[PDB]
């Protein structure tokens, strides 16, 4: 995304979609981010057909309109999200499966007090992470959401 | 009108000789209560309040039970309908 | 056989579908939809064949009393 | 399962906001989170917070989250 | 149409949908499942009815230079 | 024999006289690859260390450029195959 973009303009020529690493993957937003970035880089050689000058002085436009667009926003919010999650490796290995064991625990009727399914989903939760894991992992995803 | 036309899919057995729903004292609903609950709050529209009385349509009656406890002044005489009689839910 | 339990926040157009299907309740059932009159009509007939005598059609008023005041009936 | 859901209903009586702003609210919120219309995902996370912090104060939202805790035990 | 997003949290035997259906993508529509063979192709006879001269089978493998130094094509 | 049931499924115009996957030094892929990403990365199994040397399967690319990225060393010379060659995804 952000940190890994080329630079999208030059002398003559304009990058967009996939090319410009345009994709906001976390929503599933690459072919919205595309067909916008299509339409800022033909509004960008419109403006540079009728001045005659397609240098970096005019197509640096294209740059201009991909950050006052959504396009550049949505990179710069999930710029460091990827490596965080790549340095837990929880929230979608204990995450789910802790998740489904829960709610199934306390959907099942089995004649236990109620008490006895709010602390066995207690003895669920704080067994395959800690206290300390799970409301540290709440908010350390909330750096990569932003 | 609207709700009887779905009281026509439940299954009956009237005791229309029997009514089960007896209003104890009449003037209770007339000066005594403001809003009839009984009114507003049946499931099967029986409870109507008339300038005649209280119209009580006791053959519609779904033995839910709401008349008797929603009436604040306690003058409804509820019963169940005898045995084999009333509501006869199928696939209940 | 439920084997999934919803739990849906209705909007003005929407919904917040919450489900839970699991399938092991497809071999070890948790819970099933019944219709009560399907049901205690055939569990009326499990209680009649355990040798309990069920007898409908009939409601009960008060309770025949002895006299040391108790219900005897 | 009754010395639990003791004070639940009175405690739900006492509201009357989990089931008149709170479903609501939370089809909104996530309409304007799955709606894509080229709004850049930071005033879309403020347009959730300017939904609901306007129907209800953040006083209203976090009390409200523990006072039920008190009807769930 | 897609009118409804889930996301779902599989377990060893459970999920756990997280669902939202909105009826209003039904008649103003927020996205559309597509299979891109079939989109593009039809967004390619769109682009050439709009006048732009669409060449397939065709790989470029450079940029032919002016002596400017720039990309001329 | 287990993913080529699946690329039958594919529609490809092979362009057999020239290869689009060439592996620019074959001793790099002998003693300085320890585990050979090219192999156990790839989504059509293209790539298959014999001890004969690197197997490169081209025919079946699906052309997505994981070699080319997940090599170490980057010696995979990478093209995409010619105009009307290479995977031809119908419904993509
Ligand atoms: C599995 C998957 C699921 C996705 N799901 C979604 C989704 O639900 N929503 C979403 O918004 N995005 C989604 N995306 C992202 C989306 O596919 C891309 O972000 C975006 O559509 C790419 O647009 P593009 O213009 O770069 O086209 P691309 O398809 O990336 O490529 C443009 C074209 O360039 C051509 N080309 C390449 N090199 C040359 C060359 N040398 N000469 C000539 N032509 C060349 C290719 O033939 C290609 O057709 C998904 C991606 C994947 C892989
Ligand atoms: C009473 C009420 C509070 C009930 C709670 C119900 C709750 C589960 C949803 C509604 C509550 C609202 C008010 C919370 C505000 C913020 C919301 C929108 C956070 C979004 C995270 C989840 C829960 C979205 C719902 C599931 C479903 C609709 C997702 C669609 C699938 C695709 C399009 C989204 C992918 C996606 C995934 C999978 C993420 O994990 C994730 C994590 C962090 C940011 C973004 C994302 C994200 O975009
Ligand atoms: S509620 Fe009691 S008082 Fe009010 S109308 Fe019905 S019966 Fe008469
Ligand atoms: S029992 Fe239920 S239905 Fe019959 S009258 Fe009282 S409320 Fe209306
Ligand atoms: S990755 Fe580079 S080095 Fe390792 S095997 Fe494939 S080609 Fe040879
Ligand atoms: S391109 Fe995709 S498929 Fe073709 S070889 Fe490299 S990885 Fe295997």
């Amino acid at each position: 995304g952000y940190y890994a973009m080329p630079k999208v303009y030059g002398d003559r020529v304009l990058v967009c979609g996939d090319a410009a690493m345009l994709v906001n993957s976390i929503h599933r937003e690459g072919s919205n981010h595309a067909i916008t970035s299509g339409r800022l880089a033909a509004e960008t050689l419109l403006e540079a057909f009728e001045k005659g000058d397609f240098s970096e002085k005019i197509l640096k436009n294209y740059y201009l309109r991909l950050k006052e667009s959504f396009i550049l926003k949505d990179l710069e919010k999930y710029k460091d999200l990827m490596p965080t999650m790549e340095k837990n490796h929880q929230f979608v290995e204990i995450y789910p499966d802790l998740a489904n064991d829960a709610l199934k625990r306390f959907l099942q009727v089995d004649g236990t007090p109620k008490w006895d399914v709010q602390k066995q989903i207690a003895d669920m939760v704080l067994s395959r992470r800690s206290l300390i894991g799970i409301s540290l992992d709440l908010l350390r995803f909330w750096r990569a959401v932003r | 009108m609207r709700i009887e036309d779905k009281l026509y899919l439940n299954r009956y057995r009237t005791d229309e000789e029997n009514p089960h729903l007896k209003i104890k004292d009449e003037s209770i609903c007339a000066e005594k209560c403001s809003d009839r609950p009984c009114v507003s709050c049946c499931p099967a529209d029986v409870y109507e309040w008339t300038e005649s009385g209280m119209e009580v349509k006791f053959e519609g009656c779904l033995e839910c039970g709401t008349c008797r406890i929603v009436c604040p002044f306690g003058n409804i005489e509820w019963n169940y309908p005898r045995g084999n009689y009333g509501v006869l839910y199928k696939f209940g | 056989n439920v084997i999934e339990q919803n739990l849906w926040l209705l909007g003005n157009e929407g919904v917040i579908k919450i489900g839970h299907r699991n399938v092991e309740w497809k071999e070890n059932p948790n819970a099933f939809t019944v219709l009560r009159a399907n049901f205690d009509r055939w569990f009326a007939q499990e209680v009649e064949k355990a040798g309990a005598l069920i007898i409908p059609k009939t409601k009960v008023e008060d309770f025949l009393r002895n006299e040391k005041g108790e219900i005897a009936g």
